[PDB]
């Protein structure tokens, strides 16, 4: 299993004859699939990447400066002017300076004085952004069955089963050896939009520092910067990193702005991060929606004989997984291969079965074995694996319970947004509601409100709300107070 | 020239993020800052409220903006 | 004279008889100085300055960091430990882990993981700040006559004449050779005030900035940044630019904020120029109140004879000075040592001189002479020299004159405050009564409001006001409103 | 970090200015540029004070407050 | 004379207890004077010029385009450069062209096209402004006695007399010959404002086309055409005579806008003329404000004996001038020199001589004389010459008279302006009250409306007058009555 | 001499067309492009209309047929 070592789980469950389940993967969770009478699966997306992507604007965080020239002339004998004015990758600035006989002039007033120089940026210190295609993104999703071998976050399980998907793969075939074909299929148009997206990519040199951001295309062409773009060796608005003084009579002093690393660096803030590995450019955070077939799935071991009660000891004793389970390991040294008997019991009854095992029909083979991981209810229970026993108390309460997955179910909610609502999907009614609401409501405010700042947000949501606490209608004052109360709900709710 | 601050409902996804964002947690200590460096006139506000503003409900409030506003100004 | 190749000027005149004036010198102006029967004398301030004066704070700009270390333990194993964490020169972080079977720990949940970098500046980026010693400091203050020669703006004229104050001396004569003596007295209280500036440097040897600006000593302590004392070898709040990672199962990752150097560059935005050169520290900013005592000065050939009228010559032809003079310039062939009969008349009025020479007794010499300064009255009028005669028309109008002063004084008024009201030695009553209200209403406003920023001063004089229309009380109204009416004036006369 | 702007009346003089700051004489313009890019802005900021507000003179200063307040909204 | 020759004749008249007059000389213009005893002279204004005055800005009338060049990008495959963009005397435009799958493109939608062009002004296409330099101007001021001999306007008078005058010129004095001298000075710095002035020049080698144009200078700095000072190869704003098609795939057009001479031409309507000869540039309108002194003029031949009244016949018989006087030749055949008896009687009033002869003291000298021209009051007269008679009827009555003179004065103001009150030293007190209500109106509405148009001062004029008679006050009403009237008033001379 | 110009109803069809041979968008262009050029000017015509309209209605609509003329004398 990964589901076993990740923060992160939610479970599916399809009834009887159910012979496809609807997901939306996010990377870095997992999900844990089931069915009645049929073997477990863990799923999760393990990349989403290309190699070489497109470049766009180049911006230089640093100015160089080299030659600089200065010309001026006297009150009467017209503007001042330079061969450097008409050529690439210089920066030129005119205006008037005073002037009389104490500096050689002809007549007292303003004259004209003009000053260039040339322009590049320090050797290391350009900005790069790229941009994904979406004919060449890759999706990777990966899947294995609960075998009941245990391999550790550092290890390869041979039984783990890999797929690659484009806009030109269909439904795809997977083969799990004995426990059969599992079937499965992306729609790589339903990923994060391209159109919002930009790569941006700074000295890869740093030791210390993220490879690359996660940066959003609109933000990203509204930056003041000098830029160009690929091959080009001029800069455009190089005039934006170099400013100069207030002019003497016969000179005039250019002076640079410095490196604006910090600038950008803290400008960014909460923006996720992306990561390089040679040619490959992978991002970090987003998600996909896929439909897994159940179609084929064969459960091991049933022909097998059952075990010896007798012949068991405990490999690894009963511990809390942190995901409300009990897990455990058993070692047997009988004859192979063999079916492992499991029940739990409620310490009072000892007539009746509460053990919800989520690997069914768990067995010994001659290579490995004996993983168990299972859901008890609250209280005090007895475990039995074959004639072992050990005594266990089951945290918390049923209530808990429901509290837990409510959270789980809210957090996916604001993460996921409008597709939250296909996680596990069935023809119900209310799968076409909850969709057709967030879409409104979500267009509402991302129209409405989108750009503005959080406290700006929160500044117009108390004044929405307070113009509904004066203004002189019942049922306008009402939807003002609702109204600014969805603002707050979209900054407060969000986080305080 | 000035680059804008980015933060909004941004491409979140789930996954590692750089620093955190000065939200309202963050934006009190602001306050708090401004509070202890401008001391000797962080009296006027409250004075010329409580003198000109009545009832307790919309007095409180308007010092509580004046306040929260002052140090994105000052 | 000095005065010319200056495009701020002032002129002050002794009342008849009258042996002290008093001159509020400020740097980079100048003031021609004028008396009955009297020569006249130009005066400027040319440096403040202090050789290697007193270091204060030091901080750093971009942080460089090296032997990063990180150390995790299982949970309920108890907290982690590294021998780094008690040492000086390292920032050291402690946080909690998720942690399982996966990764090797005996039980699930939250683990404890540490993690220690050590912290130095990069070898040029550091930032310091100097301040001047009032038992050090030197002014220089510079003196020459009108000769009635003219010399460039970079010519070495032998008529100028200096000395140097320090609070060890006050008093001074210069002799001006022919002219006879002056004499000045300095203080080096109602000097700039040492006690709230400092002088900040970045690195000397850069080509394209400022080598100095000189910061508010407040400012100078407000900063948040890593800092130190001179000769320490680990610095304070290492913590400021340095940042990390949220855990992963077993690591943490340690960010460099990088280089803050043009997020310091932008805040300055507004701060005075300073400049290093060798040794020395000189500002480029300040005002120093003297006293100038002319009971000793002689007017030069007074015994000599006139010109022959018919042996003139023009080598400069009268000429705007924009400063409201004229200024020309005269050749001549007899013999050398001889007065030049000078003489304006208005048109439509007989020949009364209207021509205020203001160089008394122009001759030309056997070593040169021969430049002339005078003041004319608005319109029409011929100027005579000898046998040669020019027209001329003098712009403006006798009220024009009256509104030029007074934006001058207004000028003079706001850029020294308090020390304003010293310029001219008659000290009538109303001078004495300015000095009072002056010392109280701006102490109020400088002590209250000084550090709110520009807009947040003006919106509280604007509510101020606002509130002064709405109170009942009539004498609390007009209080209010006055109020708010001073703080838009203690504003907007420095918003432009 | 958070380094302020410097205070603009600290340190007055008639040496060079290291660059040109940010009293009225800029801002007036950067309100302006403000408004002649979002050109209806000013419209409801004028009617609905002038629809909701008695008295000439509160109403005008209001106005002047809610325009010199804009472009610290975003 | 030359005052016989040219319509816009004037007379100035007084008694020798003032021996000074105050003229107005207009180019194009003479002036009579004439005094108690003293001799009348005939004086003008002959020319205005400068030799090679100052050279400023060249403008380009018709565009020669050469060399273009276009290049074109694929849709995401970043916008087109060329290397033209970024050299001197170049035009280039960019734009978002379309492209798509049948044009070489991998995508539809919008691609990048650019396009550059080569730019020089056409030979001798120039127009170029030139100024006057005020220590530079030359004003000719030419006098002639009333000599008695005829000359046409054709061959050279002998008695004639030239003075020059420039910024550097005295009280001059001009030797008449026989008559004595006449003493002559000019307020050279208060003729033409010079401020105003620029003239204008095409190619001299055109037939029809006049010279050069007096156009004002605001006008002339607002052209909205391609221009240059000397020296330079470049041109600034290159682009305004040029502009490019809505894009092709893979080709745009340049278009010439054209020769705009025609434009030019036709916006100089009502500018006046100017002309060159080799390196003078004569001004043909203007004027100078003057003073004649009459001290030591002296009257010829009162000695000599009076004719022996037989010997004279008529050689050009009486006639009249067009300018009110009447004039007339006579030959004589008796000795030489001699005095000519001349009287004219109103019929049935023999007792009185009603002549005003413009010349005194007529007389015949052996090389030459015998002109007369005389003023004679209305009616019935008869004119005698010796013992020669001849009759003659005087046209118009004194109410005409005042009337024609009126007329003559009003066109004097009306295009003089404020200098207008100098005509004649008239010592009486509403000269200055005149001089100052003309100066305050003048200045009011040409500071106030200047520059407007005719039918938008009328316009304007007009509706305050109607708002005038809207109003719901009456003093509101006669103040918008009165400001609207006096719009109207001080423009409505212009035409239809 | 005069050569004047003539426009909406020679019509063509979708083919290339001479420098910009359009009435609405120039016009709309300088009208909003001409306000910097003189503030007073329209300030003080505007002040005028409203003082001297009565009723709100006509005093707001009269002035936009004034300065839809006014580009066409300044
Ligand atoms: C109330 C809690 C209901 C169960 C639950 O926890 O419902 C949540 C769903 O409601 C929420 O998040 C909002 C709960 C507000 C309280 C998790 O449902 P789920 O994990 O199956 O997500 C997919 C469920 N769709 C298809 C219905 C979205
Ligand atoms: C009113 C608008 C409600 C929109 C909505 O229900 O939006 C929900 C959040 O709703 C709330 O927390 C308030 C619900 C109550 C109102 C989803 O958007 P999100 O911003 O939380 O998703 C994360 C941002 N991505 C999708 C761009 C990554
Ligand atoms: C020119 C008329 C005076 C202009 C002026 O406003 O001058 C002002 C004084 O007068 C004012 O009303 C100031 C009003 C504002 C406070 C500056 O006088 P000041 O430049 O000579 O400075 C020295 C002036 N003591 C000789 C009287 C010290
Ligand atoms: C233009 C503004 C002229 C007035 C002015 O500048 O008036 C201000 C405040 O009004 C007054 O003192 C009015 C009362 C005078 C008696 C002068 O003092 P200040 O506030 O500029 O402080 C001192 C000057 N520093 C800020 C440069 C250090
Ligand atoms: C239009 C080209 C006119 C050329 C011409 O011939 O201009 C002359 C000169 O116009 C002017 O001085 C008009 C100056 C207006 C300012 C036509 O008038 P005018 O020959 O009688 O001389 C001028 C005789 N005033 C002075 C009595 C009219
Ligand atoms: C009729 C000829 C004179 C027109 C004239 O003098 O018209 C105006 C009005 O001048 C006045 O003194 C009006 C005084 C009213 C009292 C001045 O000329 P302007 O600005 O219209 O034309 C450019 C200048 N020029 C004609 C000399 C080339």
């Amino acid at each position: 299993s990964r589901c076993t070592h990740l923060e992160n789980r939610d479970f599916v469950t399809g009834v009887q004859g159910t012979t496809r389940l609807t997901l939306v993967l996010e990377l870095g969770g997992c999900v844990t699939v089931t069915a009645d009478g049929k073997p477990s699966l863990d799923v999760w997306l393990d990349s989403i990447y290309q190699e070489s992507p497109a470049q766009t604007r180049e911006y230089c965080l640093h100015a160089k400066l080299t030659g600089t020239k200065v010309a001026a002339r006297c009150p009467t004998m017209g503007p001042a002017t330079l061969p450097e004015e008409h050529q690439s990758g210089t920066v030129c600035k005119r205006d008037q300076s005073d002037r009389g006989w104490g500096n050689h002039c002809g007549l007292f007033g303003k004259g004209s004085i003009v000053t260039c120089v040339k322009f590049t940026c320090e050797d290391k210190k350009k900005a790069t952004g790229h941009v994904y295609d979406v004919n060449k993104i890759t999706y990777t999703i990966k899947v294995e069955p609960h075998t009941g071998e245990f391999v550790a976050a550092n290890e390869t399980h041979s039984g783990r089963k890999s797929a690659s998907f484009t806009v030109s793969s269909e439904k795809t075939i997977l083969t799990l050896g004995d426990y059969g074909d599992v079937s499965l299929l992306c729609r790589v148009a339903s990923g994060v939009d391209l159109a919002q997206t930009v790569v941006l990519a700074l000295d890869k040199t740093h030791e210390h520092l993220p490879t690359a951001w996660q940066v959003h295309r609109d933000w990203f062409n509204d930056l003041a910067l000098p830029w160009k773009h690929d091959g080009a060796e001029a800069w455009n608005e190089a005039g934006r990193l170099v400013e100069f003084g207030t002019p003497h009579a016969v000179k005039m002093d250019v002076f640079n702005l410095g490196d604006q690393t910090g600038v950008l660096l803290k400008s960014l803030a909460g923006v996720p991060v992306a990561s390089i590995e040679g040619t490959k450019y992978h991002l970090k955070s987003g998600h996909v929606t896929c439909e897994v077939g159940l179609e084929k799935l064969k459960m091991k071991g049933l022909t097998y004989t059952v075990c010896d009660k007798t012949k068991f000891t405990w490999k690894r004793a009963p511990t809390d997984s942190g995901h409300d389970t009990v897990v455990m390991e058993v070692g047997f040294s009988g004859t192979r291969p063999c079916r492992i008997p499991v029940r739990a019991v409620a310490h009072g009854v000892p007539e009746v079965n509460v053990a919800m095992l989520i690997t069914p029909n768990p067995t010994m083979e001659n290579n490995g074995g004996g993983f168990i991981e299972m859901q008890l209810p609250p209280g005090d229970n007895i475990i039995y694996v074959g004639d072992l026993n050990h005594q266990w108390f089951q945290k918390g309460s049923s209530i808990g319970r429901v509290l837990q997955k409510t959270r789980k179910g809210i957090e996916r909610l604001t993460v996921l947004g409008e597709h939250a609502w296909d996680f596990g999907s069935v023809g119900g009614v209310m799968t076409s509601i909850g969709r057709a609401m967030h879409t409104v409501l979500g267009g509402a405010f991302n129209t409405l409100l989108g750009g503005v700042g959080f406290l700006p947000k929160i500044l117009l949501g108390v004044a929405m709300a307070w113009l509904g606490l004066n203004m002189r209608n019942p049922t306008l004052s009402m939807g003002f107070l609702l109204s600014g109360g969805l603002v707050l709900a979209m900054t407060l709710g969000v986080g305080a | 020239v000035l680059i804008p601050s980015h933060a909004q409902r941004d491409l979140t996804g789930r996954g590692h993020q750089w620093l955190e964002g000065e939200a309202v947690k963050a934006h009190l200590t602001r306050v708090e800052g401004w509070v202890w460096k401008n001391k000797l006139f962080t009296l006027s506000l409250v004075m010329v409220a409580w003198l000109m503003v009545d009832g307790l409900l919309p007095r409180i409030l308007i010092v509580v903006v004046a306040l929260a506003l002052a140090p994105a100004y000052a």
